[PDB]
């Protein structure tokens, strides 16, 4: 259906960071379903647990009764949407060295693609990372020795997880932290590894880590420089495409040019497992600075084992 | 208490435009041919076809 | 009775080709029906009528679709049974063209 | 120019155009050379006035 | 595609609307202009009886 | 007697509006539809968001 | 969504110029005439206006 197919010469540089984390490569703790909603929003309501549902009795003395009501909770999925900036495809022009400009439609539909996936990645990742933040399931390790340990460091994050840390079993990272994890592996202090298991990409406890260079994961330079990798539950961060691509080409010929212009929109919906968006205090459209902006969302799980993800910063 | 629920008030999108006011549908037959609305297309702006006094 | 029709290239409208099983099926097909409706007064308008045949779970199912005044009319699924009965397993409808059907 | 759009478009009110035309070159030249202008614009209005 | 659709049916309206207005604006005008006319407000109370029809 | 409520009867307000009616012949009022129909839908870029016009 | 009955396919939306082509080259030489500024491009646009 392309007018144009890709060719050897035409090997634009695709994308600089993995953005192939969905559902089985991250063993569904990051979901990309697909379904339209209309509107703004799309909430779900629940029933909450009880605080008291089982209280002491005193048989003996009937005293007074105590009187107990069930609420419900809304859980919420907010709607993000992007577009692609108005793309100047060449009049014809770019000829000399180069065999042909008219496949930049076909060039603009791969790089889209591949930049379209790593957005969406980037917005998930930024959005889980302000929920657990505003979750209180934070974890800093900046203070303690070099910045990073070996696996004592994950621990640390199962333990705030707590009781139930077995449902965990995906760690996102960036790639810094991979190789500091390799080079006090291929250094052992203590004498845990060999030379045969020091590439493994566990924790000790059989949560694989996955590697991304999104920059929702990175901050900063050189002293101020955090890399925050954030463990996630089963299908903690979903995101749900509405199918709604857009596109158009313009040729506005009075301005100096024909001008083949390039437009394109498509939204998505997203949501963090356990957690709501503040609209109120957020906004009906949120740009990825809202999203990663903590007191945008609120947690709506009592528990915060049940809310899915945890946040592990080193630097 | 009622209060306590989350009330959802339903909404749907019957996609029901208007049309319009007053009935138009009196051409050809309606009029008993008093006015006929035909298909035939013509040049310029006039078409005048003479005839005997 | 039967019967077939001919449907104008112009107005098939929408189809869909769902693999159920590993095999090309025809899901969704809608195309316009035109007709003059038997009335009293005279009609300066054309009355469209749009037919839904849709396939579930291996069983044809169809509507029809109806305007007027801008409104829509729905009607409720009705699934045609053969002769013994059993309904259907495919849409009776062939898209014919130069390359193939 | 959206053809689902509704449009009425069968009457003989459509044809009486080419009917009538059909009809006159059937007649044969009579009508032909009677029914001029309609065939052979004029050379110039400016002279035609 | 559905406001295509909208402007469609609301244009096949407006269309015949306005059609039927200029044409019988235009019968009304040519025929004051060719000296057809009869007001019945001159004689009595104008309103539309029978009498005004014959 | 055809009923119509176009603004080409009325042509008046108060007590100076002049109800005009009609009495036609056959094919007294002719239109001729030219079927010359043109719908054209522009689009436009460099905003936030795509804009058509129809 | 939303029960859109009156959905056309893209593919079939971007058919349909051709289609409007080939039926109008069908129906004889009005509609090519009646349709002529989409066939013969003015000898001089500015003379168009």
């Amino acid at each position: 259906q392309v007018f144009n197919d890709w060719a050897y010469k035409t090997m634009s540089e695709v994308l600089d960071q993995q953005v192939e984390l969905f559902n089985g490569a991250t063993r569904g703790a990051i979901i990309l379903r697909s379904a339209g909603n209309t509107g703004d929003l799309s909430e779900a309501a629940f029933w909450a647990k009880i605080q008291g549902l089982v209280r002491p009795r005193d048989p003996y003395s009937n005293a007074d009764v105590a009187a107990k009501d069930l609420r419900q909770l809304v859980d919420n999925t907010i709607k993000v949407a992007s577009g692609t900036p108005p793309i100047n495809i060449p009049p014809s022009m770019l000829r000399w060295i180069q065999k042909n400009p008219q496949e930049a439609g076909a060039v603009i539909g791969q790089q889209l693609a591949g930049d379209t996936m790593q957005d969406m990645l980037n917005n998930g990742l930024a959005a889980g990372k302000a929920a657990f933040t505003a979750g209180g399931a934070v974890h800093d390790i900046s203070a303690a020795g070099t910045g990073l340990m070996t696996q004592r460091a994950f621990n640390a994050a199962q333990r705030i997880f707590g009781d139930r840390s077995t449902d965990i079993q995906v760690w996102v990272s960036h790639s810094s932290p991979l190789f500091d994890l390799y080079d006090n592996a291929l250094a052992n202090a203590e004498q845990l590894y060999v030379f045969g298991t020091v590439n493994v990409r566990a924790d000790a406890f059989g949560r694989p880590i996955i590697i991304t260079d999104s920059p929702a994961l990175v901050s900063g330079a050189a002293e101020t420089l955090r890399h925050s990798t954030l463990g996630l539950t089963t299908g903690a961060i979903l995101i749900e495409q509405n199918q709604d691509f857009d596109s158009t080409v313009v040729d506005g010929t009075g301005k100096q040019n024909i001008t083949r212009q390039y437009q394109a929109e498509w939204s998505y919906n997203l949501g963090v497992n356990g957690y709501a968006y503040d609209i109120a205090t957020g906004g009906k459209a949120p740009n990825p600075t809202a999203l990663a902006t903590a007191a945008n969302w609120d947690k709506i799980s009592t528990s915060i084992k049940d809310t899915g993800g945890v946040v592990l910063v080193t630097k | 208490a009622l209060s306590d629920l989350q009330v959802f008030n339903d909404w749907a999108y019957k996609t029901m435009s208007e049309v319009l006011d007053q009935q138009v549908e009196l051409f050809n037959g309606a009029t008993r041919g008093a006015i006929i609305l035909r298909s035939a297309g013509n040049t310029g702006d006039l078409s005048e076809a003479a005839f005997w006094a | 009775r039967p019967y077939i029709k001919f449907i104008a290239a112009e107005d098939i409208l929408n189809w869909r080709e769902r693999w159920v099983n590993g095999a090309k099926r025809t899901t969704l097909l809608v195309f316009r029906e035109e007709s003059d409706a038997d009335d009293d007064g005279y009609q300066i308008y054309k009355e469209e009528v749009w037919r839904e045949l849709r396939l579930v779970d291996g069983t044809y199912w169809q509507r029809t679709w109806r305007e007027n005044d801008g409104q829509l009319y729905v009607d409720d699924w009705i699934s045609p049974t053969k002769a013994d009965g059993s309904q259907f397993d495919e849409i009776p409808f062939v898209i014919f063209g130069s390359k193939n059907n | 120019d959206s053809n689902n759009i509704k449009y009425v478009r069968e009457d003989a009110k459509k044809m009486h155009k080419l009917w009538a035309h059909i009809r006159m070159a059937m007649e044969g030249s009579r009508a032909i050379k009677d029914n001029a202008k309609e065939f052979v614009p004029h050379p110039d209005n400016t002279k035609a006035t």
